[PDB]
RNA sequence: GGUGAAAUUCUUGGAUUUAUUGAAGACUAACUACUGCGAAAGCAUUUGCCAAGGACGUUUUCAUUAAUCAAGAACGAAAGUUAGGGGAUCGAAGAUGAUCAGAUACCGUCGUAGUCUUAACCAUAAACUAUGCCGACUAGGGAUCGGGUGGUGUUUUUUUAAUGACCCACUCGGCACCUUACGAGAAAUCAAAGUCUUUGGGUUCUGGGGGGAGUAUGGUCGCAAGGCUGAAACUUAAAGGAAUUG
C-alpha cells in the first residue's frame, strides 16, 4: 500500500498539513506532491489542482476521507490535504504515484 | 441412419412413464405409459405393465413413423433415491425388440449439490 | 418412565407449584 | 455513578406505559438523537429534527434520511443495487 | 460397555461431520457413519443387450452404466443392503469381499 | 378421429460450417397459416446431438451439444452455437475415489459480443513409480491450478469469434495446453473443457449468420 | 407539517424564460442540500435524478411514480415507501412494476419516477406510546381522532348502537353492495380473523 | 399421486410429462478418506481483502518470565425468546386420509411457528474419547498428514540440467491403525486405563449404598422457557458393573 510509503515521510521528511499552508507551499514550489482526502470538496480540490499546475507539482487523491488521512499520517484529527516538501528516503516522490 | 427423435423413459417407484418427441424438444409423441394398461394401482412400476403399455407406445412411434431414436431416461430422483425404477428398463427392451433402432444414450437423472432437504425428518420413515 | 419424560413432567410439576404459591405472592 | 440499571433515557416516562412499549422506543429514541458523523467533512456534527432531516452542524449541510437513523438499510441496500445497475449502462 | 472401538465408523479427532440421509428411509445419518455402497449396475440385463444392439444403429458404440454413490442408515442397512451381522471377533475385520 | 398423423408439416435442419458434416435430420412444427404461424413462434429450440455425431470418430463421444435455431425461411432452419456438456457417463466415470478433482469457470466474452462462462475439469495422475494409493494435490496446488486454467481460459476466448471458438474447442488441444502449465506443478491426468452455458446476444443481426454455409 | 416524508425544493431554469422555477418533490433518502438532479430521458441512474421508467433496467427503485406519464406524481409517495420495476414490453412500451401495496399494475414506460426510496422510513416502528402524540399527529392531518366505537353509541346513532351489552348484533361484515349509512364494520371483507401465514404475495 | 396396499389429493384448468425460460430463498453434492484445521462449539464451490495460528527450520533474542488453578471472564450445537427482514425448502402445532378393539401416533396429506439473515438474548446436549492439564520413564510394528535433511534414485527431454511431481532413508510434531504383554484391571479391555501394600513428580475437579430428588427452601442470572447454587424428614437391602451359562 501507499500508506506505508506515507508514513516514512513524516519520520523521515518535512511536510505540511492544513490547507492553507498546502498553498503557501504550492505558491513557492516547495511542494512536490500533495494528498487530498477523498471526502475535500470539489470546490478546493479543482483550486489545489490549478495551484498545483501552476506549481507544476503532481497531485494523489487519497481513497479515504480526511479522517482516514489524518489518522494516516500519524496526526489525530482530520487531515484534508498534505503537502510534502523534503521526501526523506520515501519513494513516494519516485513510486508509481 | 434413418431417423431421430428423443426417448424420455422416467421410471418412478409404483409408475413408470415412456414418450417420444423430436430432437428439438416442444414437439409431440403419444405418452400414454404408466396406469394404461394395468389398473391395479400397485402394479403400475410392474415391468410386466411397462412392457404392456410401452408395446402401444412404439405403435403410434411406427404409426407416424420413427425408426430410430436414442434415449434419455430418468429416475424420479432429484431428492429421492436417485435409482432407476423397476419398468425402466423393462420397456425399452420389449421395444428394442419391437424393431426399433437405438444408439447414443445418457440418462438425465436430476442430482443436486446436496440441497433442498427431504421429508421424514432426522428419523425419517419409521416402519 | 423415560428419563427426558421424567425431567419434563418434573418441569411442568415446578411450573404449576410455582404458579399456584405467585397467587399468594 | 450508574443512575439507571434499564431505562437510561427513557425514564421519563416513569413506570407508564409498559416495559414493552418503553423499551422499543429507548432504541428509536437513542438513535434520533445521537450524533452521526457527516459523509462531506468527516466531523460527527450531522443530528436530526424533523424526522427524516439530517443536518450537519458545520459544513451546514443537510441530508434526507430515516426517521430516526441517517441511513436506513432499505436506502444503504438501493445504494448497492443502484450502483450496480449503473455500473451496467457504461462497461 | 462398548462393542466397537470407533462406536461409529471413521470419526476420530474430528467432533462433527455433515450428517446424510439414508436412500430408504431419509433418516439423517453422520457421513463418517452412513455405510456406503457405489452403485454401478448397467443398463443391461442377460437377454436384454443382444435385442439392444442388433436391431439398431450404432453397432455397439459405447454401452454406458448408471453411477451413483449410496449412504444408508445403520437400522435401513442392516434390513437389506451389506450389514451381515458377523461375530464378536469377526466384525472387526475390513476385509470388503 | 383427429388422426394427427397428417397433421403438419417437418422441416430440415443442418450445422454451421464448423463441422465437417451438418445434416441434422428434420423435425414437426406446425401448419403455416398466417393467424399465429411458424418462424414467429419456431426459431426458439435447440437439440441434442453428440459430437462424434456430426463429426466422426468417437474420440470425441463425450461431449454434448445444444443448437439454438435462431432464424427460418423455406424450410431452411440453420440453427448456430448454443452451448455444450459432457456426458454422466464420461463425468461419472472420471470421478474415481483416491484422489483429488478441481473445477474452474470464468465468464468472458469473445469479439462476437456473447459473455460466456466455461467450465473445465481435471484430476490427479499417479505417476508411473507411484506407490501411494492415495494421489493426492495440496491446496497451494489447487488454488495456482485454478488461476492458471483462468488465465489460460480466458485467453482462446475474447481472443477470436465464437465461430474460431466453436473451432478452437472442437480440435480439443486447449485440454493439454492446460498441460504444458501443469506438468511443472502436478500430473494432472483427465483435463478437460467439460461445460460451457451461455445468457444473451446482440440483437439477431440477419447478416452475420448467414456466413456458416456453403 | 402533516407529511411523515420530508420535502425537497428543488430549483431549475426555465428553459423559455430567464427566470428560476422552484419545484417541491419528496425527498428521496440520500439526497443532501445542494446536490445536483437531473430530469429527463437521457439521464444517469443516481439515486434522486428522475427518468422515465423505460430508460431504467429492471430492478430499479423508484418513488413518485406517475400512474399515467405526466402526472407529476402519483405512487410511492409516503414515508419510506417504493416501487421496483420487474419487467419492460417495450412493444405498447409498457412496463409493468410492483406498488407499495404489493400490486402489480403496468404502465406506460414513458411515465417518470425519481431513483432510490423516499426519506424518513420507519416512522412507524416507533410506538406513540401516549394519546397526546396522537392527538398532535392528527393535528396537523384531519379531525379524524379519536375514534369513538360505534359499539358505545346508541341505535340512533351507529348500527352497532344499542343492547343491553355491547355487542354488534349481527355480521361485522357488510357487503360491497351495501347503501351509504349501513356500511359500517368490515365492508367486502373476503376473509377475517387473525392471519397467520405466509403473508406475502407470490 | 402416494404406499405394503390404499385413501384424503390433483386433473377442459390440459394436468403428471416435455420444451424454452425467469423469479425467490436454501444448500455445497460427486471429489470425501480410519484425510486436514480450531480452545471447544465447530469448519467442504470461486476469488479479493482482514487480521490471526500450529509443526518445522534456526550457531537469532530475552533469560525462569512457568505448571496447574477457587473467585472472575471469552466463546459455546440444537431448539427456544425480543426487533426487522426472509419465508424456496423441509416442518413441533393443528387439521385431515388410512390403519387398530382403541390410534391424539408410527405411514399419507395440508400446513402455522420454525427452518435462513441482521441486532440483542438464552448457556444447556450421550457439548462423548462417557477417560483433567503440565513433566518424565517404560515396546514392537508398517501406513499416513506437515516440516526438514540426505541423491553419480526413476520421470518430464528442451538438448540435459533448473525445476516440478514421484522413489528411497532418516528425524521433529500430527490424526490413527496393528501385533504383543513385561504390566494393569472386577472384568470387557488399556501404550496407558502401565511404571501401587515394593503404596509419595506438580496441580485442578468430583464421588462416598439405593430411593427420596436435582425435589423443597434461600440466593442469584434470564423477557420468558429456564440456567447456576442446592438440602432434609421419611423410606429401603439392595440398586449397580463387567463377565459366564442358559
Ligand atoms: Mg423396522
Ligand atoms: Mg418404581
Ligand atoms: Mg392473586
Ligand atoms: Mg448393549
Ligand atoms: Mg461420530
Ligand atoms: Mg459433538
Ligand atoms: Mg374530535
Ligand atoms: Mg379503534
Ligand atoms: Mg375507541
Ligand atoms: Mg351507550
Ligand atoms: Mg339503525
Ligand atoms: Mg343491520
Ligand atoms: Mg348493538
Ligand atoms: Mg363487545
Ligand atoms: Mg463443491
Ligand atoms: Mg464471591
Ligand atoms: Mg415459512
Ligand atoms: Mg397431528
Ligand atoms: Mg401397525
Ligand atoms: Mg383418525
Ligand atoms: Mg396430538
Ligand atoms: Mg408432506
Ligand atoms: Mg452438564
Ligand atoms: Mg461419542
Ligand atoms: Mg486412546
Ligand atoms: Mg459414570
Ligand atoms: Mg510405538
Ligand atoms: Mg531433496
Ligand atoms: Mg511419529
Ligand atoms: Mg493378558
Ligand atoms: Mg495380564
Ligand atoms: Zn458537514
Ligand atoms: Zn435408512
Amino acid at each position: 500500500s501507499i500508506n506505508q510509503k506515507l508514513a516514512l515521510v513524516i519520520k523521515s521528511g518535512k511536510y505540511t498539513l492544513g490547507y492553507k499552508s498546502t498553498v503557501k507551499s504550492l505558491r513557492q514550489g516547495k511542494s512536490k506532491l500533495i494528498i487530498i482526502a477523498a471526502n475535500t470538496p470539489v470546490l478546493r480540490k479543482s483550486e489545489l489542482e490549478y495551484y498545483a499546475m501552476l506549481s507544476k507539482t503532481k497531485v494523489y487523491y487519497f481513497q479515504g476521507g480526511n479522517n482516514e488521512l489524518g489518522t494516516a499520517v500519524g496526526k489525530l484529527f482530520r487531515v484534508g490535504v498534505v503537502s510534502i516538501l523534503e521526501a526523506g528516503d520515501s519513494d513516494i516522490l519516485t513510486t508509481l504515484a | 441412419s434413418q431417423v431421430f427423435g428423443v426417448a424420455r423413459i422416467y421410471a418412478s417407484f409404483n409408475d413408470t412413464f415412456v414418450h417420444v418427441t423430436d430432437l428439438s424438444g416442444k414437439e409431440t409423441i403419444a405418452r400414454v405409459t404408466g396406469g394404461m394398461k394395468v389398473k391395479a394401482d400397485r402394479d403400475e412400476s410392474s415391468p410386466y405393465a411397462a412392457m404392456l403399455a410401452a408395446q402401444d407406445v412404439a405403435a403410434k412411434c411406427k404409426e407416424v413413423g420413427i425408426t430410430a431414436v436414442h434415449v434419455k431416461i430418468r429416475a424420479t430422483g432429484g431428492t429421492r433415491t436417485k435409482t432407476p425404477g423397476p419398468g425402466g428398463q423393462a420397456a425399452l427392451r420389449a421395444l428394442a425388440r419391437s424393431g426399433l433402432r437405438i444408439g447414443r444414450i445418457e440418462d438425465v437423472t436430476p442430482v443436486p449439490s446436496d440441497s433442498t432437504r427431504k421429508k421424514g425428518g432426522r428419523r425419517g420413515r419409521r416402519l | 418412565m423415560r428419563a427426558k419424560w421424567r425431567k419434563k413432567r418434573t418441569r411442568r410439576l415446578k411450573r404449576k407449584r410455582r404458579k399456584v404459591r405467585a397467587r399468594s405472592k | 455513578a450508574k443512575r439507571t440499571k434499564k431505562v437510561g433515557i427513557t425514564g421519563k416516562y416513569g413506570v407508564r406505559y409498559g416495559s414493552s412499549l418503553r423499551r422499543q422506543v429507548k432504541k428509536l429514541e437513542i438513535q434520533q438523537h445521537a450524533r452521526y458523523d457527516c459523509s462531506f467533512c468527516g466531523k460527527k456534527t450531522v443530528k436530526r429534527g424533523a424526522a427524516g432531516i439530517w443536518t450537519c452542524s458545520c459544513c451546514k449541510k443537510t441530508v434526507a434520511g430515516g426517521a430516526y437513523t441517517v441511513s436506513t438499510a432499505a436506502a444503504a441496500t438501493v445504494r448497492s443495487t443502484i450502483r450496480r445497475l449503473r455500473e451496467m449502462v457504461e462497461a | 460397555p462398548k462393542k466397537r472401538a470407533s462406536n461409529g465408523r471413521n470419526k476420530k479427532g474430528r467432533g462433527h461431520v455433515k450428517p446424510v440421509r439414508c436412500v430408504n428411509c431419509s433418516k439423517s445419518i453422520p457421513k463418517d457413519k452412513a455405510i456406503k455402497r457405489m452403485a454401478i449396475r448397467n443398463i443391461v440385463e442377460a437377454a436384454a443387450v443382444r435385442d439392444l444392439s442388433e436391431a439398431s444403429v450404432y453397432p455397439e458404440y459405447a454401452l454406458p452404466k448408471t453411477y451413483n454413490k449410496l449412504h444408508y442408515c445403520v437400522s435401513c442397512a442392516i434390513h437389506a443392503r451389506i450389514v451381515r451381522v458377523r461375530s464378536r471377533e469377526d466384525r472387526k475385520n475390513r476385509a470388503p469381499p | 378421429v383427429v388422426d394427427p398423423f397428417t397433421r403438419k408439416e417437418w422441416f430440415d435442419i443442418k450445422a454451421p460450417s464448423t463441422f465437417e458434416n451438418r445434416n441434422v435430420g428434420k423435425t414437426l412444427v406446425n401448419k403455416s397459416t398466417g393467424l399465429k404461424s411458424a418462424s414467429d413462434a419456431l426459431k426458439g429450440r435447440v437439440v441434442e446431438v453428440c459430437l462424434a455425431d456430426l463429426q466422426g470418430s468417437e474420440d470425441h463421444s463425450f461431449r454434448k451439444i445444444k443448437l439454438r435455431v435462431d432464424e427460418v425461411q423455406g424450410k431452411n432452419l440453420l440453427t448456430n452455437f448454443h452451448g455444450m456438456d459432457f456426458t454422466t457417463d464420461k463425468l461419472r466415470s472420471m470421478v474415481r475415489k483416491w484422489q483429488t478433482l478441481i473445477e474452474a469457470n470464468v465468464t468472458v466474452k469473445t469479439s462476437d459480443d456473447y459473455v460466456l462462462r466455461i467450465f473445465a475439469i481435471a484430476f490427479t495422475r499417479k505417476q508411473a513409480n507411484q506407490v501411494k494409493r492415495h494421489s493426492y494435490a495440496q491446496s497451494s496446488h489447487i488454488r495456482a491450478i485454478r488461476k492458471v486454467i483462468s488465465e489460460i481460459l480466458t485467453k482462446e476466448v475474447q481472443g477470436s469469434t465464437l465461430a474460431q471458438l466453436t473451432s478452437k474447442l472442437i480440435p480439443e488441444v486447449i485440454n493439454k495446453e492446460i498441460e504444458n502449465a501443469t506438468k511443472d506443478i502436478f500430473p494432472l491426468q483427465n483435463i478437460h473443457v467439460r461445460k460451457v452455458k451461455l445468457l444473451k446476444q446482440p440483437k439477431f443481426d440477419v447478416g452475420a449468420l448467414m456466413a456458416l454455409h456453403g | 407539517s402533516g407529511r411523515g416524508a420530508p420535502l425537497a425544493k428543488v430549483v431549475f431554469r426555465d428553459p423559455y424564460k430567464y427566470r428560476l422555477r422552484e419545484e417541491i418533490f419528496i425527498a428521496n433518502e440520500g439526497v443532501h442540500t445542494g446536490q445536483f438532479i437531473y430530469a429527463g430521458k437521457k439521464a444517469s441512474l443516481n439515486v434522486g435524478n428522475v427518468l422515465p421508467l423505460g430508460s431504467v433496467p429492471e430492478g430499479t427503485i423508484v418513488s413518485n411514480v406517475e400512474e399515467k406519464p405526466g402526472d407529476r406524481g402519483a405512487l410511492a409517495r409516503a414515508s419510506g415507501n417504493y416501487v421496483i420495476i420487474i419487467g419492460h414490453n417495450p412493444d405498447e412500451n409498457k412496463t409493468r412494476v410492483r406498488l407499495p401495496s404489493g400490486a402489480k399494475k403496468v404502465i406506460s414506460s414513458d411515465a417518470r419516477g425519481v431513483i432510490g426510496v423516499i426519506a424518513g422510513g420507519g416512522r412507524v416502528d416507533k410506538p406513540l406510546l401516549k394519546a397526546g402524540r396522537a392527538f398532535h399527529k392528527y393535528r396537523l392531518k384531519r379531525n379524524s381522532w379519536p375514534k369513538t366505537r360505534g359499539v358505545a353509541m346508541n341505535p340512533v346513532d351507529h348500527p352497532h348502537g344499542g343492547g343491553n351489552h355491547q355487542h354488534i348484533g349481527k355480521a361485522s361484515t357488510i357487503s360491497r353492495g351495501a347503501v351509504s349509512g349501513q356500511k359500517a364494520g368490515l365492508i367486502a371483507a373476503r376473509r377475517t380473523g387473525l392471519l397467520r401465514g405466509s403473508q406475502k404475495t407470490q
